[PDB]
DNA sequence: ATTGGCCAGCTAGGATCACAATCCCGGTGCCGAGGCCGCTCAATTGGTCGTAGACAGCTCTAGCACCGCTTAAACGCACGTACGGATTCCGTACGTGCGTTTAAGCGGTGCTAGAGCTGTCTACGACCAATTGAGCGGCCTCGGCACCGGGATTGTGATCCTAGCTGGCCAAT
DNA sequence: ATTGGCCAGCTAGGATCACAATCCCGGTGCCGAGGCCGCTCAATTGGTCGTAGACAGCTCTAGCACCGCTTAAACGCACGTACGGAATCCGTACGTGCGTTTAAGCGGTGCTAGAGCTGTCTACGACCAATTGAGCGGCCTCGGCACCGGGATTGTGATCCTAGCTGGCCAAT
């Protein structure tokens, strides 16, 4: 019989249990006030990665805190974070959530995160 | 006393020349001595790869609804078919382009 | 005469147009000196062969069997000039 | 009346009746298919001679073009030629 | 007022010479351009016009092949502007040489 | 406690069977091989001792040369780890194909 | 007599794969690759071995013949020094 | 007393000589050095053919063996390839 | 009345046989005739390429302090020169290896 | 209520230490390289024949040169978007080093298909002359198709409308 | 008496429009594809003759098969860290478009080198027969080189030390 045809082939190449930033009226005052270059650094612990400078006042103000629990494997995740930035930062931090300023490096990485898994006025 | 003389070709079925074949065998020096059946089968290949070429290239030319076979239709034909690609992978054929190919990647989203 | 500097005859435009050909979509203008000289290779080495066919054949036309044949051994062959 | 040189136009043309009565060909299309066949027989023609002298043997036979051609053509190219060039050898010995 | 988004044109441009089979490269600077090089192996050449036309169907030929393979490459590097980093590493592979 | 950073060790493996020159693929497997691949072609094939070893020095050299153009690829895609993609390609350029 | 030697080809193991690499200077390889390389390999080795028991059938010989191999090479453009070519 | 094959390993040794009196050469080198020579002749026999048939020419003089190698070997290779063969039908023409 | 047979070799000043190359094109049927000084000239040819591979060969071995030549020598000669390396380009040499080559990108630092 | 310094602690880079890898020097033996011998076949030598190819002469094709006009393509510039490429971070997939498994390597024996050579002979192909009809060039013509223009469709970019948030005024607070 | 709802302004997504690139269809006039004819010479036909290659028969080298120790390599898995690659944001260089400049292309004319042919004749190579010594294989023997044990050197990875910075409390403001 006749061949058949063939063809060829070719090499072609987070909003949980808490009330949101923006309706805790104090912390919308604070994300408000700030520029929104400070916000870069709370964005990078509440979603592990911190995104675009022209949506983060939009990313840091519509959560509501994590879905998670403290001691779970994810709020160690957020206590790593925390743990590699520094006291001056966790303070301002502290601030713009309307947390109070004091407290040792562990203490600043528990009670910020002790908040952020329950943002409440 | 003499039979009506009938080309080889005739006797083999064939439209290409088989004496010219031989002919050609002889003065390209390939061999002393070239058998009788060499040429014939020689030309029934080359026949074939001709009307197989001719084939598809016309098949092309249908579908450009172009009545007669241009250099284009032939890089057609061959690219398109694997097996002559294959064999005619390192030839150039004046005047026959391309076939076209846009990478993906390249094409907006 | 001395025919000069002739391979900006070459021009930019004429590479754009083959690189379309080739499917290229956007062209850094460096590419232009590279290829006009991959390009000034490749004919150095094939006019070499056609010349050197047409010297030992003592003609002085270099003929477009000649170049054929050149290619032909480049392994570039060259249909629809009479090979 | 001069020189006249020898080309396969009238065979291909015929042929191409064959597969398409109602197509033509250009003689630019000629010129490429003149060139195709020669290149082809010259493939053909030259492996069958090396392959000849690689056996000490003097004679380009059937069974050096059939090799020839198995070494050649890819795959169903291959097997299609290989069966048709059989047929017509085989029709032409019976006559 | 109009303005088409840049690499709109090419791609027409693209399916355009794709489509086409024309000589790409004006064919009197070609000429010009080959009987310069021929100038170094021998003086006072004569070149068949049908010389010159195959010269250019080659150098036309390969010149786009190589397009090809150097797009890829640049494909490859998650690139799109060919770059010579990509034509030298094209020939660097096809076994061509610097 | 002695432990070389990853990538040393490989680079003296480098430099080591580049200074060599014996075969790098064990003799009886690539044997065996050859002979299944023939199995296909005809039956019951006998193979001089000298055919195979030719054969593997042949294929040794393709498989070489052709990690040398991959290597090359994935280099000029600033990666170091040559993947398929980089093989594809290489042999895609050569003209080799899939 | 004839037996089957059917599924051999992982006979061309990962090391002996990384070793030929190491040759061609690669310093990290993706562990898929193998499997990709070796279907490289087969196909290769389909080519050359079709040539080389095809000048041997013509022959009439029934063992492929060193010589076979190298001439199979010639015709792949891939010319082997060494074998009596 | 059986078929002997020829090869040209007693000529590749004596150039050498002439080349690195103190060096010796391998066996496995011999046949490298065999398979070379024979595939440049090749090339250059082969070259030389085809030239000859291109001018419709029946006989490889120098002439053909002095292109098809000017063909074959790139520059500097051409040029002393040439000169040397010349050199030597010059001397063997003179006696 | 019969002059000293002298091989046409001396009377070429080589070392390679000239009449060995006579007999193979004569043999390879290259052509119905050879000229007299084809198979001079030719032997000429070969015996000069010979002679440069080995001389950068042994080159090379007495960088390797080696007094023999071994084929990674002869592929070390070639792939170094780079007027074979194009010659000799699509040419495997058994037991030759490959010419030491660390891309720069590849070093640490 | 804020600011600067101190002790303790921490981290980075330059250095120090240890060890493995690499190299180097020299002794060992072993086996493949290199030399010698007689034979034989291939190379050489001489005389003959013809024919391939060098050379000269003629024709005339076609390559070169040059001009002018038209015009599309090339060039140069302005402009702005998308792209390349730098930066950072993250996850995991490689790499590395253990112990374990396994089958590669080696050497040996036994078996024999099949490589290789030789002799017979004749089917096949070379060569020749005589035949001739297939194939080439010239010419004539006539349909395919490249081009043009109008209409239609599609694709692309530009634009508008609506939904949402933010800012100011009047009315509410 | 002051400022949050109401309206106005700004922005993003969907919808809409403009318009120009593409397609489709007819018509048209062009000129190359295709047929015809006559002549030529390469294909054919028959006969003859050498001749090389199919074939059987032979000898034996070399491939295959199987076996059993000995390692070295392949293997699997644990651990971890360098890599690939997703994100990101910068500069900008490359595109696009416009207006001006250049010369490619056409075509037309004129000139002549040199392609291509033919005829002469002759040096060169095929060929044959006789000659012979260069090259082969077989034997032998002995030096290069792989190896290995011991040192020496370098490269790598791990470690210590010196330095600058940070935090809480105390001292000073």
């Amino acid at each position: 019989g006749k061949r058949e045809k063939k063809k060829v082939e070719r090499l072609t190449m987070a909003q949980g249990k808490g009330q949101k930033l923006c309706e805790i009226e104090r912390i919308h005052f604070f994300l408000s006030k700030k520029k929104t270059d400070e916000l870069r650094n709370l964005h990078k612990l509440l979603y592990n990665r911190p995104g675009t400078v022209s949506s983060l006042k939009k990313n840091v103000g519509q959560f509501s805190g994590f879905p998670f629990e403290k001691g779970s494997v994810q709020y160690k995740k957020k206590e790593e974070m925390l743990k590699k930035f520094r006291n001056a930062m966790l303070k301002s931090i502290c601030e713009v959530l309307d947390l109070e300023r004091s407290g040792v490096n562990s203490e600043l990485v528990k009670r910020i995160l002790n908040f952020l898994m329950h943002p409440k006025p | 006393a003499r039979a009506k003389a009938k080309t080889r070709s005739s006797r083999a079925g064939l439209q290409f020349p088989v004496g010219r074949v031989h002919r050609l065998l002889r003065k390209g020096n390939y061999s002393e001595r070239v058998g009788a059946g060499a040429p014939v089968y020689l030309a029934a290949v080359l026949e074939y790869l001709t009307a197989e070429i001719l084939e598809l290239a016309g098949n092309a030319a249908r579908d450009n609804k172009k009545t007669r076979i241009i250099p284009r239709h032939l890089q057609l034909a061959i690219r398109n078919d694997e097996e002559l690609n294959k064999l005619l992978g390192r030839v150039t054929i004046a005047q026959g382009g391309v076939l076209p190919n846009i990478q993906a990647v390249l094409l907006p989203k | 005469k001395v025919l000069r500097d002739n391979i900006q005859g070459i021009t930019k435009p004429a590479i754009r147009r083959l690189a379309r050909r080739g499917g290229v979509k956007r062209i850094s203008g460096l590419i232009y000196e590279e290829t006009r000289g991959v390009l000034k290779v490749f004919l150095e080495n094939v006019i070499r062969d056609a010349v050197t066919y047409t010297e030992h054949a003592k003609r002085k036309t270099v003929t477009a069997m000649d170049v054929v044949y050149a290619l032909k051994r480049q392994g570039r062959t060259l249909y629809g000039f009479g090979g | 009346k001069r020189s006249r040189k020898e080309s396969y136009s009238i065979y291909v043309y015929k042929v191409l009746k064959q597969v398409h009565p109602d197509t033509g060909i250009s003689s630019k299309a000629m010129g490429i298919m003149n060139s195709f066949v020669n290149d082809i027989f010259e493939r053909i023609a030259g492996e069958a001679s090396r392959l000849a002298h690689y056996n000490k043997r003097s004679t380009i036979t059937s069974r050096e073009i059939q090799t020839a051609v198995r070494l050649l053509l890819p795959g169903e190219l291959a097997k299609h030629a290989v069966s048709e060039g059989t047929k017509a050898v085989t029709k032409y010995t019976s006559a | 007022p109009h303005r088409y988004r840049p690499g709109t044109v090419a791609l027409r441009e693209i399916r355009r010479y794709q489509k086409s089979t024309e000589l790409l490269i004006r064919k009197l600077p070609f000429q010009r351009l080959v009987r310069e090089i021929a100038q170094d192996f021998k003086t006072d050449l004569r070149f068949q016009s049908s010389a010159v036309m195959a010269l250019q169907e080659a150098c036309e030929a390969y010149l786009v092949g190589l397009f090809e393979d150097t797009n890829l490459c640049a494909i490859h590097a998650k690139r799109v502007t060919i770059m010579p980093k990509d034509i030298q590493l094209a020939r660097r592979i096809r076994g061509e040489r610097a």
